[PDB]
This record gives C-alpha cells, structure tokens and sequence, in this order.
C-alpha cells in the first residue's frame, strides 16, 4: 500500500516538488529570508 | 504583482466569527451585523488585550 | 425599491431586459449615477436555463449583474427565479431582500481608483 | 417523469458501536424503489455526514439521517420511501 | 420409519408451510468476518477477565498492580478455557491456586 | 486578491471552528466523566457481584468493538502519516545537500501535509513559512 | 490507610478520550456543512476581508464597522 | 484497593488487553484465548 502512495508522491514531486528543490539548491542563501524571498520570486512565475 | 503581507488582528476577527459561528446563528446578514455590533464594545477591547 | 416579476413563460428576454432595468430604476438615492444594461448569453442547463445581463453606469464605472431561472421541467406559470450579483461581490442577493447600497458604488468605484493608484506597473 | 434521470447524494455514518462511513444498504432499497418506479438514479458521496439528499435539474430536496430508512427490501411499508417516491412525483 | 408403517393415515398428508427452511451452513473464525469472530472470542474472554479482576481485586507481591493482575487473568483465561488441553486448563489452576 | 483571502479566510475558519468544537466536546466529556466517577464510587459502596458483572460485562462488550473499529481508523490514517512521512523521506534526499537544511525542515513538515493535499499548495507555502 | 475519589481527566480513561476525539471531529465536520450550506457567511466576511486588504486599513475593526452598519437593519 | 472497579480495570488491564486483542485479532487464530494469554505471558514480563 506504501507503493501506490510511493508513485503518487512521484507524481506530485516531479512537477511540483523537483523545481522548488532545484531553485533552493541554487539559492544557497547564508540568510534564511533570502530563500523566502527567492522562493516567493521563483514560485510566482512558475504559478503564472 | 504586488504582493501582501499578514499583519495579525483581523485574524482574531475571524476568530471571533467563527466562534459566534459556532453558535450556527441563523438569520445570518443581521446576526453578523449584530455580532459587529457586539465586538463594537466587547470583542474588540478584548482582542486588544488578547494579542499578549 | 423594487420591481416585481413575471412567470416562466410570461416572461420573455426582452420583459427580463426591461424589467431588470426598471429595477434597477428603482434604485435612487445616488441614481445621479445613471445606468443601463447589457445583454448577456443564456446558459443551457439539464432541465433549466439560466439567461443573463449586465448593467453598467456612467455619470470608473459600476456595474451589476442578473441572474434569471428557466424551468423546463416545471410549469410557464412557474413564477421566475431571480438574482443579481455585483461584479465584486460573492452576495447573491435577490430582489426581495433589503435593498442594497448605492454607498457599494461608491465604495466599488473608490476601491478601483485606489487599485489604479496601487498599480504594480508590470506592464507590457 | 416517469423513468426520470436523478442523483442521490448519501453521507457518511456510524452504525451502531462502528466507524463513521459512506453505506448504501437502506439507500439501496430507496434505489430499488426509485427504479421501480423508473427512474435512473446515480449516487454521490457527500462529506456530511448520514444525509441523504434527492436532486433533479439539479435541483434538491430531500433530507433524511440513513438510520430512519427501513433496511432492504422494497420498502412499501416505509412511509419515507413513499414520501420520497411523492416528492418525485410532485417534481415533475 | 417404524411408527409411520404401523400408523401411515396419521402423517402422509401434509401442507407445511414456508418458513424454517434454513439448512445449517458451519460458521467458522476464519471464515467470519472481524467483529463476528471478535464477538464470539471476547465474550468468554471478557466473561472471565470480568469475574477474575471484579472477585479477586489482584495484586501478587513485589510485581506492579498491572503485573499482577495482566498475569493472573491470562491465567485464569487459559484455566476456564472451553476447549483447553483440560489437563493443562487444571496445572493453571494449580498455579493459580 | 481574492484567491489569497479565500485561502487565508478559509484555513482560519477551519482552524477556528475545529478549536471550537474541542473545547465544547471538553467540556462536556469532562462533565460526563465526572459524572461517571460520581456513580462508580456512589457504587463501590452500593454494588452488589451480579450488578458489577453486568455494568462492568456491558463496559467492555459496548467498547472493544469500537476499538477495534477506531484501531482500523487509526491504521489508515497511520497510513496516510506514512505518506507524509516518505514525503519528508524523498525532500530528506535533497536535504544531503544539508545546506539550508536545518530551518528547511520545519517548513518541510508543513509541506509533506499541503504536496498529500494538492498539488497547487505551493501557494500556502508561500504564507505558512 | 489513606482515602480519596481521584478526579480522572479524559486523557486518562482511553474510551472518555476515544470518545472525545469522536464528538469533536463529529462537531468539526457538522460546523463545516453548516457553514457550506450558508455559504453566504464565509462570502461576507470575505469580501470584506478583501475590500480591507485592498486597503490596508490598520484599523480593520473601523473598516469592517463601517461595512457592516450600513447592511444593520 | 482505592479505585473503584471500572476504572482500576480501565486503567492497568484495558489498553494493554485492547492492544493484544488487536493483535489476536490480526491473528485471527484457532483460538483467541490460547494466543492471547501466551501473548500476556511473553509481553507482560517485560510489559509493566
């Protein structure tokens, strides 16, 4: 029963999930707002 | 896009309506107007103090 | 005030139209700000139509919406079932209720001028 | 009409001493009933709880908690099941 | 058979009528379904808890209240089980004794 | 606007009115219970075996099936925390990055929740952290 | 020897708690149908909500007062 | 000797017993008793 939950969070996480990671590896920030910032700037274009 | 922010008080609005809300009024237009009345006096000061 | 209201079949689009508009006539107190209404496309619905117009004024702009109930399952003498929605509210009122505030005019059309003052210029 | 097009609309409940869930049982002799009478009926699980609803041109009424349905059968002597069938006949 | 041969005009008409029916089908645990064979287990297990714990109020030195008391009614459940290995239901309750 | 106040206005009602219902249910069950105290110690006095062998048989027959029936409940909502808890699991594979990894676990937790609910829930990311 | 009636709170008594949680999110959900049949209830206050949020006045309780006396019969 | 019975049987025996009900349950044994008491028997040693 784990597998089929298993694929429907794959199925979420690569559309979803994988860009939010991606953009929060490439933020690096030493200062945790400027990940939200940045989330928020990268997260309104996509949601657009 | 211009972006908001959450200050907080009317969240403890909202706090207030649903627990009027838990009343389940009915009459519902004027038993809210009503319920603003209310918190004209009482529920106001009291979110005031409640804050801290 | 308000205007009062045919039947299913006593009613026609045009007699909406009209009677909507006189409705809307009813409202006074700043009908210096004067209306008037636009035609709108009628939705087809299992057993029931809905048919619809907008009204709109000059003296920004306000603007207001009717909605209007066919019953095809139910007799022509069916008196109509309407309601009417302004373009920012959720409130489905209905003309038997308390009338509404032409103050909401007012206060529609500040908010709209506030907006045009807020404008994010993300223009292209 | 006669040989009407409807949904039903059933909520959740708890039998007695068991967990609150969507059940049909007495819902399936109000069905029989109903398709006995004609009609073609389809079935919605609402999230309120015990309710049963009756809907045409999307049009609704009907109010009912499960548990004061007769259970099974064809529900002749269940006054609420000819209240229903009523109703259905009034509607058109 | 033989009542029927000496007395055959008493019965060999009939009309019974519809109702008891039912042939037995054996219903069994597994077969059951969980509150069933629940309901069935519980009722001799609660029946003896219920004397057990009510009538003796337990506790057995240097063990915890709850020691005590779990250990005594699995014993006492085994000791009163219907179908135990009833020599081994009586060496229970000689522990239990 | 309108979205972001639906969103807001909506979980506060949600949360709000789930509180609400806490506290009434509190309420009365510590009533109830007080009650049910009063009675049992009016009885250890008053019982007699037979009388305790019915109360005590009725207790347990009337409450183990719906453990039972709660207990299955619970292993499905166990499942769906296991759910959540392999959606923290996969975020957990790009938190070997470990570089935010600390303060990103809090917002994390939240967000296994809201990825199982929909997968437009990015939003409420946006004002939950 | 010593002597008391202990108060017992619901926590304690796994059946009084397992029937808590029962009736709350039974009231839980009756609250939320309830609000989903009045609709309208959750639309006011969310407009208003929205109009304050355009505005951003700091004194929401004014803002909301002011729409509200005028919907007072 | 201070608690009254519904509540001293509530309290040291219910869960536990509720519990190892649960498990005889998933067992779905020949015999419920049998399993159950040597599951007390193996538990409770440690269990309390």
């Amino acid at each position: 029963q784990s597998v089929p939950l298993r694929n429907y969070l794959m199925t979420y996480v690569m559309p979803t999930l994988m860009q939010g990671l991606n953009e929060c590896c490439k933020v690096r920030p030493e200062d945790p707002v400027d990940f939200l910032a940045e989330y928020l700037f990268k997260n309104n274009p996509e949601m657009q | 896009m211009s972006h908001i922010q959450i200050p907080p008080g009317l969240t403890e609005l909202l706090q207030g309506y649903t627990v009027e809300v838990g009343q389940q009024p009915p009459d519902l237009v004027d038993f809210a107007v009503e319920y603003f009345t209310r918190l004209r006096e009482a529920r106001r000061q009291e979110s005031d103090t409640f804050i801290v | 005030k308000n205007i009062k209201w045919l039947t299913h079949g006593e009613f026609t689009p045009e007699k909406g139209r009209k009677q909507i508009e006189k409705f809307v006539s009813t409202w006074e107190f700043q009908n210096r700000w004067v209306y008037y209404a636009d035609f709108i496309e009628k939705k087809d619905l299992i057993h029931s139509y809905h048919y619809i117009y907008r009204v709109r004024w000059s003296a920004v702009s306000a603007n207001a919406l009717f909605t209007i109930k066919f019953n095809k399952s139910k007799p022509a003498d069916m008196p109509v079932d309407v309601s009417y929605i302004f373009e920012n509210s959720e409130l489905l009122q209905r003309p038997g209720e308390i009338r509404f505030r032409e103050q909401w005019l007012r206060d529609i059309t500040e908010t709209k001028h506030i907006l045009l003052e807020s404008i994010p210029f993300k223009v292209v | 009409p006669a040989q009407a097009v409807v949904t039903l609309r059933y909520g959740p409940y708890s039998a007695v001493g068991l967990s609150v869930e969507h059940r049909t049982y007495r819902l399936q002799g109000l069905q029989a009933v109903l398709a006995k009478d004609g009609h073609q009926i389809i079935l919605e699980q609402i999230e309120d709880w015990n309710l049963v609803e009756l809907v045409v041109n999307e049009e609704t009424v009907f109010q009912c908690d499960i548990q004061e349905l007769e259970f099974g059968g064809d529900g002749k002597l269940d006054p609420l099941c000819e209240e229903a069938r009523i109703a259905v006949l009034n509607a058109f | 058979l033989q009542k029927f041969m000496r007395s055959p005009m008493q019965y060999w008409n009939q009309k019974l009528p519809r109702k008891l029916p039912p042939l037995k089908e054996s219903i069994h645990l597994t077969s059951l379904p969980l509150p069933g064979y629940l309901e069935q287990g519980t009722a001799t297990s609660l029946i003896k808890a219920m004397n057990a714990a009510g009538n003796l109020k337990p506790k057995l030195p240097f063990l915890s209240v709850r020691r005590s008391v779990l250990l005594y009614i699995a014993f006492h459940l085994k000791a009163f089980n219907p179908k135990g290995s009833e020599y081994s239901r009586k060496k229970y309750k000689k522990k239990l004794e | 606007h309108q979205s972001t106040v639906t969103s807001y206005l909506e979980d506060i009602i949600l949360n709000t009115e789930e509180r609400t219902a806490e506290e009434q249910a509190r309420k009365e069950i510590e009533k109830i219970a007080e009650e049910i105290n009063n009675i049992a110690y009016e009885m250890e006095n008053r019982r007699t075996y037979l009388q305790s062998e019915e109360i005590v048989a009725e207790l347990v027959y009337s409450f183990l099936i719906p453990e039972v029936q709660k207990d299955f409940v619970k292993e499905k909502v166990r499942n769906a925390q296991r759910k959540h808890i392999l959606a923290a699991h996969e975020i957990i594979h790009s938190n070997t990055e470990t570089m935010l990894e600390e303060q990103v676990y809090k917002e994390l937790q939240s967000e296994d929740f809201e990825l199982e609910e929909e997968a437009e829930s990015l939003d409420s990311e946006v004002p939950t952290v | 020897p010593t002597f008391d009636k202990k108060p017992l709170v619901w926590g304690e008594d796994l059946e009084l708690y397992s029937k808590f949680l029962d009736r709350k999110e039974q009231l839980r959900l009756s609250h939320a149908s309830y609000l989903r049949h009045h609709p309208e209830a959750q639309a006011l206050v969310s407009d208003f909500l929205l109009f304050l949020l355009l505005r951003r006045p700091e004194d929401v309780v004014t803002f909301a007062a002011e729409h509200f006396r005028p919907f007072a019969a």
